[PDB]
């Protein structure tokens, strides 16, 4: 059936657009949470490192 | 991964804090004892050599 076979191929193009959005959503979430993983890594590292460093400074000074 | 690396950093570098603080502080006690006994040694031999001077100055 010609024209509603074309309508069902538009439906397969909607499947195509949905899997495009699926891969795009997976990569977007992975990228933004990778940014946050590295940022929180460096954040807690440098914060506790600065606390450790200032404790060493004030300890040797005292 | 965030929670695991956070707990690893906190625990390991907290014990690193304690170990380094103690290791530096103990040698600071060592310097305290060294300086005290060194100025005792400088003090104990140079006595009575100047008290005759201060008795020369006090008595008219």
């Amino acid at each position: 059936s010609k024209l509603e076979a074309i309508l069902s191929q538009e439906v397969e193009a909607e499947i195509q657009a949905l899997l495009q959005e699926a891969e795009a959503k997976a990569e977007a979430v992975k990228r933004e949470a990778e940014e946050k993983a590295k940022a929180l890594l460096q954040a807690r590292e440098r914060a506790l490192e600065a606390q450790y460093r200032a404790a060493l400074r004030r300890a040797e000074s005292a | 991964e965030a929670e695991a690396k956070a707990k690893a950093l906190e625990a390991q570098y907290r014990e690193r804090e304690r170990a380094e603080t103690e290791a530096l502080l103990a040698r600071y006690r060592e310097r305290a004892e060294a300086e005290a006994k060194a100025v005792r040694e400088k003090a104990m031999a140079r006595l009575d050599e100047a008290v005759a001077l201060v008795l020369k100055e006090v008595l008219p």
